[PDB]
């Protein structure tokens, strides 16, 4: 019943963040001051659309 | 005398008969009725009767879910 749309291989390449759980964990706290708002905003998204594919940008 | 002191004239028991034969098929065509009414009730579900519980919805958390997708 239907076809399940995914997004191309290019929409999914991003710049990644290749820094070790270490280093994410000694920076988080200043992480979560300072880049909250991105993230804020991502994590509303997902939480309302429930849905990977509407999240990407 | 045996008439007037032990009985009643014709039109007493007739007019009884008359209504005791209304009484009864009003009562026959009820009971026709309710049987029909059952049927359709038990084969549809449309109805007040037969009506069999489902889960209540009041039950339902609607809440984040520690996931997204929940
Ligand atoms: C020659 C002349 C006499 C002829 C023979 C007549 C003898 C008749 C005896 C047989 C009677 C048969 C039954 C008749 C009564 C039926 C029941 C009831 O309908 O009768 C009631 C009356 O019944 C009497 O009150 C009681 C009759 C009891 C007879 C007993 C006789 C034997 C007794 C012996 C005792 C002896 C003494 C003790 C010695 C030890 C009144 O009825 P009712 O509900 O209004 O009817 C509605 C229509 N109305 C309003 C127009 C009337």
């Amino acid at each position: 019943p239907g076809i399940v749309e995914l997004p191309t291989l290019e929409d999914l390449k991003v710049q990644e963040v290749k820094v070790s759980s270490s280093v994410l964990k000694a920076a988080a706290h200043h992480y979560g001051a300072q880049c909250d708002k991105p993230n804020k905003e991502f994590m509303l998204c997902r939480w309302e659309e429930k849905d990977p594919r509407r999240c990407l940008e | 005398w045996i008439a007037r002191t032990f009985y009643d004239g014709p039109e007493k028991n007739y007019e009884k008969t008359m209504a005791i034969l209304q009484i009864e098929a009003e009562k026959a065509e009820l009971r026709l009725k309710e049987l029909e009414v059952r049927r359709l009730m038990r084969a549809r579900g449309d109805g007040p009767w037969y009506q069999y519980p489902t889960i209540d919805k009041a039950l339902i958390d609607h809440s984040p879910k520690t996931t997204p997708d929940n």
